[PDB]
């Protein structure tokens, strides 16, 4: 598997996840590829935000998938 | 208009973007050295109209989006600035769920059409609070700094600008965790608790050709105040100032004497002339008007 | 006449943008094509942004896509609210055909789409920028279809004022190659002129009225008098002991300011002298 995680500003991560597996594995593959805490990280797919709860055992992935990583911002 | 060149002038090359120049700049990754890298910050008249509108278009709240742009060198040049949807307060803005997938979106949609640049920095606007970094944007800059490297912290004050008639932006960056290092305080007390753990940076404006053609036909009343511009007499502070601050540079290059020079004969070049370019404004207007009918 | 449009100050730079960020990726000037968007209050037609639009080609033909413009009408409503679809833009000179059946396909989005033509290629003095209105007529047989040419307005917003002023002061951003007295010196020359041209209209008109080939106006004629009784202004001795002073005042500033630069060339040639000459 090698699914890719990309930046706004250009980074490339590769990621090998099944796609039966939580994305709480996903969030664990980019931890331990780069370390941004769990709770500071937004994920795209076609153009909508995944929810923790959903199993990616039904989801439109099926190889090819690009996703959109973030970290949330806030301001004062 | 004419009398001089109308193809691609020399002010066009800025707007030039290399892709290949820009990965090998991005695989170089020359900040990680010296930690005072980046100075200089040179945004486009297009996104800084933008930012300025879209910060005044907010009213009393708060708002905040991204900008576009590259790195080159020791200066990062920020090009376009697109809005978020976020709904904040008069003092926090959150950008909660659809500022995400907005951002994506637009990245996406712009790449579609042909913009190449890719996301350079983020900015959010004070109403009537000043130009500094809050507790909190000092945290979201250094989230992300620590990984996407090349941003910037632009913040914009709508309230202040709309009232002074001058614009109010600063663009910023963040030192890393344990990266310690009758003259007014105000150079601490602008800047929040953490004056030390952020450091701002010299902003510049740029235009292209176009941009400047098209804006030389903008309006045709200003030219009153070009022959009745009274110059030298408008900025006669300014000129003391920087006289001061020039003789400071000239002390200090005297003292590291015994590259600084540099500089110094910079700053006093830079004074010198506009000043000369005021008394031959002067020249010009005394020729013009008061030789006739002698 | 017509619907009273109301542009804004930002449409333009968006084009002008658009065109040479286009030019530079391209090597060569395009034509580019977007979508403008604003408000529709009674009979008044207001223009407020612009966003870009994607179009290919068949052959000849420029067909304009629909499900981008879907998407980005979508997307831009969430940031706009009060702002909805109003024309279409192209950068180019005179009308060509090409044009008409651009805004023909286009009709189908909008009843009543503008039309705002951009000129980068400009050779002469004339207003580059133009609104025409294409209103479809009841002329029978073949459409024959001339845009309207509509006299556009300058509605701008208060921090869109300060940001235009602020880019029109804008100085620095060319002194590179070309020498700063140029640029300073064009705005002197634009100003003068302009005045100039306006005083040659006083005097062509007051050469008329002295040929006795137009109407003999009492007024118009006595303030031309009282206005050319005062082209010596204040030419009092303390203007004049003024401006030596400033005169004088800012040649020592160029003195002061010639002797640091010719010691910073001083400093230079004398450390080249010490490496390159000196025997160690």
């Amino acid at each position: 598997m090698l699914i890719k995680v990309k930046t706004l500003t250009g980074k490339e991560i590769e990621i090998d996840i099944e796609p039966t597996d939580k994305v709480e594995r996903i969030k664990e593959r980019v931890e331990e590829k780069e370390g941004i805490p769990p709770q500071q990280q937004r994920l795209i797919y076609s153009g909508k935000q995944m929810n923790d709860e959903k199993t990616a055992a039904d989801y439109k992935i099926l190889g090819g998938s690009v996703l959109h990583l973030v970290l949330a911002l806030r301001g004062g | 208009l004419a009398n001089n060149m109308q193809e691609a002038q020399s002010i066009d090359e800025i707007y030039k973007y290399d892709k290949k120049q820009q990965q090998e700049i991005l695989a170089a990754k020359p900040w990680t050295k010296d930690h005072h890298y980046f100075k200089y910050c040179k945004i486009s008249a297009l996104a800084l109209l933008k930012m300025v509108m879209h910060a005044r278009s907010g009213g009393n709240l708060a708002v905040m989006g991204l900008m576009l742009g590259k790195v080159d060198g020791e200066t990062m040049i920020i090009m376009d600035s697109f809005a978020l949807p976020v709904e904040g307060t008069e003092t926090r803005v959150n950008a909660q769920a659809a500022a995400y997938e907005y951002m994506a979106a637009y990245i996406e949609n712009a790449k579609q059409v042909g913009r190449l640049e890719n996301a350079i920095g983020w900015y959010h606007s004070h109403p009537g609070y000043g130009c500094w970094l809050s507790g909190i944007n000092v945290s979201t800059q250094m989230l992300n700094q620590q990984f996407q490297e090349p941003f910037v912290a632009v913040v914009i004050d709508p309230t202040r600008t709309i009232s002074a008639g001058k614009v109010n932006l600063g663009a910023f960056r963040t030192y890393p965790k344990g990266y310690k290092p009758t003259i007014p305080l105000n150079k601490i007390e602008d800047f929040g608790v953490h004056c030390k753990q952020y450091y701002a940076l010299e902003v510049s404006y740029f235009k292209s050709s176009l941009d400047r053609k098209l804006l030389e036909l903008l309006w045709n009343k200003y030219w009153v105040n070009t022959l009745s511009s009274s110059s030298l007499l408008t900025n006669a502070d300014y000129t003391t100032g920087q006289v001061f601050d020039l003789s400071e540079k000239l002390e200090q290059s005297e003292a590291q004497l015994g590259d600084k020079l540099a500089k110094a004969t910079r700053d006093s070049c830079k004074t010198t002339i506009e000043a000369i370019h005021g008394l031959m404004s002067q020249v010009i207007k005394d020729k013009l008007f008061n030789q006739i009918n002698i | 006449g017509s619907v009273s449009v109301a542009l804004h100050p930002l449409v333009i730079l968006n084009i002008s943008d658009h065109w040479i960020r286009m030019r530079s990726q391209e090597g060569r000037p395009v034509q580019v094509i977007g979508a403008l968007i604003g408000k529709q209050e009674g009979r008044n037609i207001e223009v407020m942004n612009s966003f870009e639009l994607l179009s290919h080609t068949v052959e000849e033909k420029i067909i304009i896509d629909k499900e981008y413009y879907y998407t980005k009408e979508e997307q831009f409503k969430q940031v706009f609210k009060e702002l909805e679809f109003l024309g279409w833009y192209t950068t180019g000179g005179p009308p060509d055909p090409s044009d008409i059946h651009v805004h023909k396909q286009v009709c189908e989005i909008i009843e009543s789409p503008l039309f705002l033509k951009l000129n980068p290629m400009t050779k002469h003095t004339d207003l580059p920028v133009s609104v025409f209105e294409s209103v479809i007529d009841i002329i029978n047989g073949e459409a024959t279809m001339l845009f309207a040419e509509l006299t556009y307005t300058l509605a701008t917003e208060e921090a869109e004022r300060i940001g235009v002023d602020h880019v029109a002061r804008m100085t620095a951003t060319g002194s590179g190659e070309n020498s700063t007295v140029a640029e300073h010196l064009i705005a002197q020359h634009s100003a003068i002129k302009m005045l100039h041209s306006r005083v040659k209209l006083i005097l062509e008109y007051v050469k008329a009225s002295e040929a006795g080939e137009v109407p003999f106006n009492h007024e118009i004629l006595r303030e031309a008098y009282a206005l050319c009784h005062c082209l010596p202004v204040l030419s009092t001795d303390k203007f004049k002991t003024d401006f030596y002073d400033q005169c004088n005042d800012v040649g020592l500033m160029a003195y002061l300011g010639t002797i640091t630069k010719t010691c910073n060339t001083m400093n230079q040639f004398v450390n080249k002298f010490n490496v390159l000459y000196d025997r160690q």
